[PDB]
């Protein structure tokens, strides 16, 4: 008479790592790294803005393409590839900074400037470049300032921005590079052509640079963008005669949101905390291999296809 | 193993005891049995479920985007970031190899552990009753039938009931 | 637990043992006594204090400010290394909470060790002498008075001196 | 006659985490996580100096809150907040990196730059944004350099600085900015203005720059301020003909210092070598939840409030 | 330490076995003789080469520079780079201390594990016709010659051969 | 009759740190940081390419130290402590950028830029600052151009290249900046002077500026270098009268390659992966304690001297 003592085991064991022993044979075990993306953005319970092909600086501008897009409110916003901040080609000087300030927000409001112009002043300029309504135009929050009688002098004037309110204000300005000294003389005139941009924390001078350059959507002008903060209870001031881009709004960035770049499409009926360019992941496990770039909340990214994780004692067959 | 039983003294698992992790197989006049035991079973599962448990757990830490996907990134910066990036993941994929080889070697030995805790209890249970047979079994010297060995799983067996027949027949003389 | 002792065979702790981590309470005909042991108590003690020790060790690594308290931060180095700073917290919080997982079970799987240990020595001390009762306690066959009582727990106790009548007495013969 | 082996128990036991258990309750523990700092700046055993309601950059410059700081030596340098840094407004290119170097140095040396002017240049500048002992001052380490006879061309001027010791210097010069054309014309003349900095690594050109802008401490004006390493053996040479606010000392940042951000109370007697915003850190344990902003040798800060390492076994009570 | 043989009940470690890490030493009526256990052994050095595998697997990783050696950082940019280095340095500095801790005490232990096992082993396979003498001996009860001695080596001791008069010895009655 | 269990032990037994002791004494113990570092470049396998005194930057403009250094192919590229960019003196903007993105390319070619230029320049203006065959030379891969006719106006001149290859070209140029009014005009004439370059993405202007400075290389002018990528299908335009320094053949970086920086010899019989200012790493080990500053496949940096791993029991002697 006996009784002997035993424990279980499968016909199918799986293979784990431990400290002595790359392959040991345990009854079950469970992955630890996620492998599985979702080709979506899912934006169920978020207050989501797509851009669409609207760049984020063209919302400040007022790119014709970003129409939809010169205001609102948002707890995410999505950026996708090859999306316009220029209609009129040129730059924005400390892009990157901009772009990111604008993917950290959570919506845009925009006040007016109440910039006014003498009559020698045709505050309307327009370009092909920028089409809207089947018309030519310019940047909706901009103004291209212009002698009114073509190759007259561009008369000295002064412009001052007023901060009444209780937050920072974001104002942007442009600087016209003319491709030519007719081009040059015929919007400004002959004189000598300067800006002077002045608050209480920044100044700085521009000086517009006639220059041969390839064409950029017909034209080969530039026009520069330049930014800064206009603290409240601050005024800024503008001293020109000619070339600069005058503001006729400023922009002001509310609260937080999260910024995803990505050309996945979107699903109101997925909801998630993980972004990346691919789209969305949603796991439990503290680890993934999708993406080294997500935003978000996310688990960590590692260099492995796969790590079990034992869920039950050496399997001992026979 | 740490423990010495599984793939130890006990020559092998149990394929056919889908019933638990742990468990009897008995001998006696009456024939075969076999038993899980649940005490065992759960104790071992509920330490598993543990480390799940912890697995599973998340930090609310928010990241933004430092790396435009559809824009350039000033060089300099943008190699200090690669640098700072793939630190980092060392880092993680280093910590990711040593949780699991370490929670393994853990979870493979706790499991050898409640093998022997289980045959310990047993050992005792009858005490000079019985004898050892070297591969986890017990030699009983006294007739055990279907209702003496459920007394033994179920942790119940009375030893001094015994003790006299078994002392004769282990000492061979009568 | 991975011992089978503390939590385990051993059906509880004792409050009133405010002497040491582990003891002997015993019983005989001058009645009942409790004694701490030195050695096993601190052979956990100063592994305890090992791991206090190596918790405490400094670092000798200065860091400087690299973000200002009371000037702003250019915008794009400024998520940089709040990026920077908020991967190397994730690291550090998950470091700090396995090291205290894994230590805390060590430490718990050790005093058990250590328990056990103090329990096999005893058992092996008495031999023949004496049985196991499956609670931690050994059932000794002989008059075991205060002064056999204290040999046992200074491990001074000479089997062969009590063999015969003991054996006896598990026979229960004369 | 029986002997029982045991262990002891405590009535209140304590919870900790394991690998396996959540929950588990021990005999005994202790936190690993600091959570309790001193609001206070320990600085015992340590060379400090204070500098109050002195702005770092001020040091060099020589701002009348500076003045019992243009020179010394230290091993831990305390900023303060609204620390000054300008009498009369403006701005330093690069602000923030050298702020950064001052706020490691371990001390500060002022050289002369033996700069001559002839009798056509008044170097004794004034202006009432700079008060010192109650009179009208400037930047004690700066002239500013304006016509002797108001209204006349500021005559061009060379003077170089030669660097004759074993270590770089830091160099600091500024840009006088008019607020109006009849202020410039008055300080410097009617003529074309550019000042010219050139050392065997170092050469920039710059252009004073008239325009309207807001009243910082009473004035529209502004300066701004540059700076470079001139090394060893090395010269550099300013030319100019107005604008060029004028080094007459030089700094040497001399070797090494822990610099601090905080408004807390120094306190002599107390010991450290952790510090952040809001005071000093003393522990022994590894870890901490003050802040993730410290410099000195900190305990790791991590996001938890407690983390409790079991000094006992497992609590059994009954 | 954790399973009370290495540095536990066994006196200390025998300098004249380069033979093996653990084994044997018999007395008889020819004497003297000692011999490794290979079994034993090996599944201890298998462990340790485990531990080496994994120390010796590389995961790299190619990185490039983001410090020049030969010429000036621009300070701000410099100081982040000197943050992160120091930070990513301490954490390795951490982790190597934490595995080489660890994995030490985790090989101890596995070795005073190892130990454990061979004298379980023993004792199981000589039964009733030996007892323990608390210092890792087996105190034979019946004439254990060369042959004798060579089969508890080998493990193929057969206990019912001696077990008559073996018990006869041990009980000292019948 | 009986048989003891025994385990070894040795006389003299190595320490180690456990979690609960530090100090140990094991039977034998292995390091995990090395501390051994190769004094050499060990290039065996890799086709690399030492500049020797040749710097990064030189290879693009084409200073004469790195004559032999215009154009080649490698794997890994070998950068040496006080190389020469320069031979006339200047400076480069955003020079740590481009010596980054040159060492980490795995080769160059150079492709004419196919300028021409009318009777009135003379394009091969030359330096006693640049020697070739001990003779007064220039920049390989630039052209200092200055008029024919002395102290006569530079004609106002156009040139462009266009980049009509599948990848991005680097494009280099030189400004110069007389270090006298008569430099000034016996080079270019007696015009206000402009430099203007424009491509589709690129554009700025460029003055050079009269300034006294210290002599470098027997020069106290300077000459301020720039560059961009142009991109495939692109052309960029310089428009200038004097003071463009232009580029004669333009640069085009192929592959990828390790960059190194080091003093130390050549081995082209050892092999390895790993390299630090002082020379190669070949370890199996994961630390290493020589070096913070490593490139390639190195074991992680460690803050300690040694590090030791038991590889056997607790050492019980007797
Ligand atoms: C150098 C000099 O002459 N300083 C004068 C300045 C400057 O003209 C303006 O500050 C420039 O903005 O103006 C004052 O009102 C001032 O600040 O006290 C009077 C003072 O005599
Ligand atoms: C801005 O302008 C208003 C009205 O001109 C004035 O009251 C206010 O003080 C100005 N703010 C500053 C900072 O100069
Ligand atoms: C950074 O890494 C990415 C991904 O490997 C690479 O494409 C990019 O070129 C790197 N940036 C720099 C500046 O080397
Ligand atoms: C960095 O993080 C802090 C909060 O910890 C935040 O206030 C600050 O704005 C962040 N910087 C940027 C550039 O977003
Ligand atoms: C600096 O000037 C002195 C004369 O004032 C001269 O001897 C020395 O060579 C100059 N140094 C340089 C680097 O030009
Ligand atoms: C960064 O650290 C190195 C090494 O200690 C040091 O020499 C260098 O000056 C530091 N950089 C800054 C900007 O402090
Ligand atoms: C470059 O120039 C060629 C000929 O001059 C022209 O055909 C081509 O369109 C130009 N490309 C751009 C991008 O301007």
């Amino acid at each position: 008479d006996k009784i002997c003592l035993g424990h279980h085991a499968v016909a199918n064991g799986t293979i784990v790592k431990t400290l002595t022993n790359e392959q040991e044979e345990v009854t079950n075990a469970t992955e630890t790294v996620e492998s599985t993306g979702i080709n979506r953005l899912c934006m169920k319970g978020r207050k989501h803005k797509d851009l669409g092909n609207c760049h984020p600086i063209g919302m400040l501008i007022g790119t014709p393409a970003c129409d939809l897009h010169l205001t609102g409110m948002w707890d995410t916003l999505i950026e996708r590839e090859n999306a316009i901040a220029y209609c009129y080609p040129g730059a924005t000087v400390n892009v990157e900074a901009l772009r990111q300030k604008i993917m950290e927000s959570g919506g845009i409001n925009k006040i007016s400037t109440g910039f006014t112009y003498g009559s020698s002043i045709n505050s309307a300029g327009t370009t092909r470049a920028c089409m809207r309504n089947g018309g030519n135009s310019f940047y909706a929050e901009l103004k291209w300032l212009v002698s009114k009688s073509k190759g007259q002098n561009f008369p000295q004037t002064t412009n001052t921005y007023r901060n009444t309110d209780t937050a920072e204000h974001l104002i942007m300005w442009g600087i016209h590079h003319p491709s030519s000294t007719q081009e040059k003389n015929d919007l400004y005139g002959t004189q000598s052509i300067s800006i002077s941009v002045g608050s209480s924390t920044y100044r700085n001078n521009f000086v517009p640079v006639v220059g041969a350059r390839p064409q950029v959507n017909g034209q080969s002008g530039r026009i520069d963008f330049h930014w800064t903060l206009v603290q409240p209870g601050d005024n800024i001031t503008f001293s020109h005669n000619g070339g600069l881009i005058a503001p006729s709004r400023v922009s002001k960035l509310i609260g937080r949101g999260l910024g995803i770049q990505s050309d996945a499409p979107i699903d109101n009926n997925c909801e998630s905390k993980c972004f990346w360019r691919g789209g969305s992941i949603n796991t439990r496990l503290p680890f993934q291999n999708l993406s080294p770039r997500t935003v978000g909340q996310c688990p960590k990214y590692v260099n492995r296809r796969s790590l079990m994780l034992a869920t039950g004692m050496r399997n001992v067959p026979e | 193993g740490l423990f010495g039983a599984i793939a130890g003294f006990l020559e092998n698992g149990w394929e056919g005891m889908v019933d638990g992790w742990y468990g009897f197989r008995h001998q006696n006049a009456q024939g075969t049995g076999q038993a899980a035991d649940y005490k065992s079973t759960q104790a071992a599962i509920d330490q598993i479920t543990g480390k799940l448990n912890r697995l599973v757990e998340k930090t609310n830490t928010e990241f933004e985007s430092i790396e435009s996907e559809f824009s350039e990134i000033e060089h300099q910066i943008g190699n200090v970031i690669n640098w700072t990036k793939d630190s980092i993941t060392d880092i993680w994929t280093y910590q990711a190899e040593l949780l699991v080889a370490m929670e393994n070697q853990h979870t493979i030995d706790m499991a050898d552990s409640e093998m022997l805790n289980l045959y310990e209890r047993v050992r005792k249970q009858l005490r000079q009753n019985a004898e050892e047979d070297g591969k986890g079994c017990f030699e009983i010297y006294h007739a055990c039938d279907d209702s003496c060995m459920e007394s033994i799983r179920n942790n119940t067996y009375d030893h001094s009931q015994y003790r006299e027949e078994a002392l004769l027949n282990r000492l061979n003389i009568n």
